[PDB]
RNA sequence: GUAGCGAAAGACGGGUGAGAAUCCCGUCCACCGAUUGACUAAGGUUUCCAGAGGAAGGCUCGUCCGCUCUGGGUUAGUCGGGUCCUAAGCUGAGGCCGACAGGCGUAGGCGAUGGAUAACAGGUUGAUAUUCCUGUACCACCUAUAAUCGUUUUAAUCGAUGGGGGGACGCAGUAGGAUAGGCGAAGCGUGCGAUUGGAUUGCACGUCUAAGCAGUAAGGCUGAGUAUUAGGCAAAUCCGGUACUCGUUAAGGCUGAGCUGUGAUGGGGAGAAGACAUUGUGUCUUCGAGUCGUUGAUUUCACACUGCCGAGAAAAGCCUCUAGAUAGAAAAUAGGUGCCCGUACCGCAAACCGACACAGGUAGUCAAGAUGAGAAUUCUAAGGUGAGCGAGCGAACUCUCGUUAAGGAACUCGGCAAAAUGACCCCGUAACUUCGGGAGAAGGGGUGCUCUUUAGGGUUAACGCCCAGAAGAGCCGCAGUGAAUAGGCCCAAGCGACUGUUUAUCAAAAACACAGGUCUCUGCUAAACCGUAAGGUGAUGUAUAGGGGCUGACGCCUGCCCGG
């Protein structure tokens, strides 16, 4: 755990404009919490975390030539430190 | 007493009802009551099983004290009040220590009265005393069949039985139907007569009030079709074309005696009638 | 004009669904059909 | 190349484009308006937002789309739910019954449609917001902070698996007391018309939350204190009976109580344009512009009070008191810490149920102005929409609508349908009645505008401010509730007493119910009924009760036959 709840980051326009100011949007696993989402962003990049929004994303439904189905669901989750940045691009 | 309404209404024309005259106390005590939701005529398997029953107004349960077990404690009438339960009025009376509890409520009781159980007390009216202690000739109610378990006779409104004699450990007793009936003395009873006398003369006036009373309405046999009672068919108006009139589960009704041989009580009882 | 099957998602997975299956023998016999046949659904 | 293209007002200009009645923008016009409006549930499940697209879908077209492709979008300590309580009901270890399967049932557990429970204003996106940002608060948990109880029995506090109160409740009606909304006007802002006239003259405006300081408009109160105990499975300092002192005063002693004034906030925005070089001058970096004053006032105080019978949930949270418990807690500060599920979008419908972008159905909340008793009626604000095939001609026939000389039911099974009546005020009104009624009986009459007033509801201060007390005097017209909306009436026979209910989808009735009668059964493990039984209803009822049969308000009555 500490690096496996966290899978992927978000880059968006809104995330972007999110960014502008201390919120990071991370996409995590479906079964942990805020409380872990912090300790874990906390642990690895080494800052200090103020709040920790969350949401569910459902699945999808998608067509590619006769071949329906569903994507996968995802977790996403917006942290909002109080100082410290993430090198990210 | 009872009022008749002036015929405003077709509904009301005929129409009466109680005065509530002897009521002083229009509010229960919180301690003594209990839910009483309704069944409806309908058994643990859910189906109906007596007819007539359904939704009427809501009610509360007041529990009664049927065994009058408190023996040298007197206790003083509290009030009076309106039972939806039952026919009879209540009594709310409380003992030396501060208990309180209901009893039927007697014809002549008034507040502030006194009244003890026991084979001790004085034969006034609203004292409970086993039968072998009462004497012949007296009239009595809320009467216990197996000593200990509480009355069973003698309960509805203007109802009361008297004691006319005495076996080795039993004594007679004539009941409201005209039967006399072998009591055991150790039985309790309650000196007196039954309040709300006028109960019987009330004219309901209209439907609306039974349904109230939560009585569904009774549809006749004549005027069904044959799969659902036995006087059902015609082709128009008929006559009952059996030589019995017959129950809708297909029994004689008029006349035929349905008391089953072979009871204890056949023996306890004398002279019967109904 | 009011038609039947008014929905309703409780009472859906009340009556039918997979426990109220297994509450009872036969219930349990309706899902052993639907496996046998295939069904990709049994609730 | 026929029937049909699913109720409804569109017209023109400009633009985009290969291509336009059908797409975008603009002006005008019109429609809904107790709704074609705005919210919230259920249900649906990405139909939501940007671009791109015209093969298929769209009852035409299509540059458009709820269609296709690509990529995005749902943020909560306080909102609704679970970590709380229970109702009906469902399961139910032991246990009962039973060919098997299995059925029933005790403690218990599950279970909202109910109870309990802490957040408000402003700003901002293409798409979310009480969730993000700002500000100001509130509610719980933990830790340090130290003045207070200092055997820890007791003690504020801990305190029961303990107790008592409370929560905790119907229906109708009445009266008030505040408040949202709404309102005349010179506080003050604002611009002055072009077709004649006038210039107090047109039109508007006057604000603002949760929380916390003070009090408050009325409501309830055997209203305050002492003594004791057959009790609260054991304990109690709390509950209950009784004997006393101030006694029915309500001072204000007491719980509860709508709401009001300052700060919150000299913050926000502000009838503003005076601020633009720009942001197509739309907008905004800068600096103020009213927080005045009358009239009448849904919802809330609370089922408060009053009355009525048909006599109107439970448990927890909570409040007090406890034997035993422990040093020993607290609070008031400062720190921190506050999990999970949902949140997009449609939502009285093009996204739900209906085979459909179906004239149907779909619980609840809010709902302005004029007219009026009114949520009726007609028009109209705000908001929404112009409805999803069109252009012409104005034949027969069919449907919907209006008007028709003379006559007036002659039509027809039948005055079916249509016509007529219709509001408000006044005058008057029969038979017959169970004395309530009938009765809105029938039948007549009146209603506009202007000036006088003597004067009523008074606007009342008063004639003025509206209707008038309504009395006179005038004016106009074919017509004065000038539109719309708003009872046809009488006489006499049957049936059924009445209100009600009935064949979803050809029968609403004289058929069923009914309240009242009567007969019969049933002495309580009642009879009767369900079930193989166990267990249940009847009934936590007990002959003034319960079941069954016939009759069917009320009044006068209810005859003969017991041979079958």
């Amino acid at each position: 755990e500490a690096r496996d709840i966290l899978k992927r980051p978000v880059i968006t326009e809104k995330s972007s404009e999110a960014m502008a100011e201390d919120k990071y949007t991370f996409d995590v696993d479906t079964r942990v919490n805020k409380t872990q989402v912090k300790m874990a962003v906390e642990e690895i990049f080494n800052v200090k975390v103020a709040s920790v929004n969350i949401m569910n994303y459902k699945p999808k439904k998608k067509r590619m030539g006769r071949y329906q189905g569903y994507t996968n669901k995802r977790r996403k989750a917006i942290v909002t430190l109080k100082e410290g940045s993430i090198d990210l691009f | 007493a009872i009022k008749k309404y002036k015929p405003i209404t077709n509904g009301r024309r005929n129409m009466t009802s109680l005065d509530f005259a002897e009521i002083t106390k229009t509010t229960p005590e919180k301690s003594l009551l209990k839910p009483l939701p309704k069944k409806a005529g309908r058994n643990n398997q859910g189906k109906l099983t007596v007819r007539h029953h359904g939704g009427g107004h809501k009610r509360q349960y007041r529990v009664i004290d049927f065994k009058r077990n408190k023996d040298g404690i007197n206790a003083k009438v509290d009030s009076i009040q309106y039972d939806p339960n039952r026919s009879a009025n209540i009594a709310l009376v409380v003992y030396a220590d501060g208990e309180k509890r209901y009893i039927i409520a007697p014809k002549g009781l008034e507040v502030g009265q006194i009244v003890e159980s026991g084979a001790e007390a004085d034969i006034k009216v609203g004292n409970a005393l086993p039968l072998q202690n009462i004497p012949v000739g007296t009239v009595v109610h809320n009467i216990e069949l197996k000593p200990g378990k509480g009355g069973q006779i003698a309960r509805s409104a203007g109802a009361s039985a008297q004691v006319l004699g005495k076996e080795g450990k039993y004594v007679l007793i004539r009941l409201r139907s005209g039967e006399v009936r072998m009591i055991l003395s150790t039985c309790r009873a309650t000196i007196g007569q039954v309040g709300n006398l006028q109960h019987e003369l009330v004219n309901v006036g209209k439907a609306g009030r039974s349904r109230w009373k939560g009585i569904r309405p009774t549809v006749r046999g004549s005027v069904m079709n044959p799969n659902d009672h036995p006087h059902g068919g015609g082709e128009g108006r008929a006559p009952i074309g059996r030589p019995s009139p017959m129950s809708p589960w297909g029994k004689p009704t008029l006349g035929k005696k349905t008391r089953r041989g072979k009871k204890s009580s056949d023996k306890l009882i004398v002279r019967g009638r109904k | 004009v009011k038609r039947t099957y008014q929905p309703n998602k409780r009472k859906h997975s009340k009556v039918h669904g997979f426990r109220k299956r297994m509450s009872t023998k036969n219930g349990r016999k309706v899902l052993a059909r639907r496996r046998r046949k295939g069904r990709k659904v049994l609730s």
